[PDB]
């Protein structure tokens, strides 16, 4: 697991990241980090940057997730990567 | 597991 107290803490997304969580239907400037980790799941649930056979696997070298993120790909699985790479698009 | 299950996991 990831540490709750982490969890909570508040953050101020980049203007890119922002313009992605509000796409989605966020509302505000500042987030918890479990705010913007559920309004990105909604993100990748709708654009179905998931693999069909492995739904873990997520592909996103062809959309803003990629610029973003700065990978061709990643795995779900792989928590302490999504926060990183989270943590890397914060004012 | 479905794309949902394995994100959802996040909130916990
Ligand atoms: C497989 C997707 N899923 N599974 N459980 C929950 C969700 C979920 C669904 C959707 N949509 C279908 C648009 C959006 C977001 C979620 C979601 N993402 N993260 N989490 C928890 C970490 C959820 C989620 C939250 C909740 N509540 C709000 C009751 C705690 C219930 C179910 C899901």
């Amino acid at each position: 697991q990831i540490p709750a107290s982490e969890q909570e803490t508040l953050v101020r997304p980049k203007p890119l990241l922002l313009k992605l969580l509000k796409s989605v239907g966020a509302q505000k400037d500042t987030y918890t980090m479990k705010e913007v980790l559920f309004y990105l799941g909604q993100y990748i649930m709708t654009k179905r940057l998931y693999d069909a056979a492995q739904q873990h696997i997520v592909y996103c070298s062809n959309d803003l997730l990629g610029d973003l993120f700065g990978v061709p790909s990643f795995s779900v699985k792989e928590h302490r990567k999504i926060y990183t790479m989270i943590y890397r698009n914060l004012v | 597991l479905t794309f949902a299950e394995y994100w959802a996991q996040l909130a916990s």
